[PDB]
């Protein structure tokens, strides 16, 4: 029942040995401020990948 | 008769005023915890929140 319970997709070519997929993320924050403010928080981002056979 | 002309000079500063445009730094993310603060007087830090 494996092929009827879990989905089956066709993206790989017959000549491929490996594949890869990626994921992303982010961070950040905010604050209550006043006028004449010189310091402010900052934000960034990330990334990751995984493989197969 | 004889006319008169006068001259007055303004004051140069007020309490709590920035003197020059040289390199400075201001922290705007600050909260008054207890009492009132006089513009022109030093302050102190009670605690800095971690998060």
């Amino acid at each position: 029942s494996a092929l009827r319970v879990f989905p089956v997709t066709t993206e790989l070519s017959p000549t491929d040995k490996t594949f890869e997929y990626m994921t992303f993320d982010k961070v950040g924050t905010a604050q209550i401020i006043a006028d004449y403010t010189d310091d402010l928080p900052l934000v960034d981002a990330l990334g990751t990948s995984e493989f197969g056979k | 008769q004889i006319n008169a002309s006068y001259q007055r000079d303004m004051a140069i500063a007020l309490p709590g005023m920035v003197a020059d445009t040289s390199k400075y730094n201001i922290d705007g993310a600050c909260v008054v915890n207890e009492g009132d603060v006089l513009v022109g007087a030093a302050v102190q830090v009670v605690q800095a929140q971690a998060v």
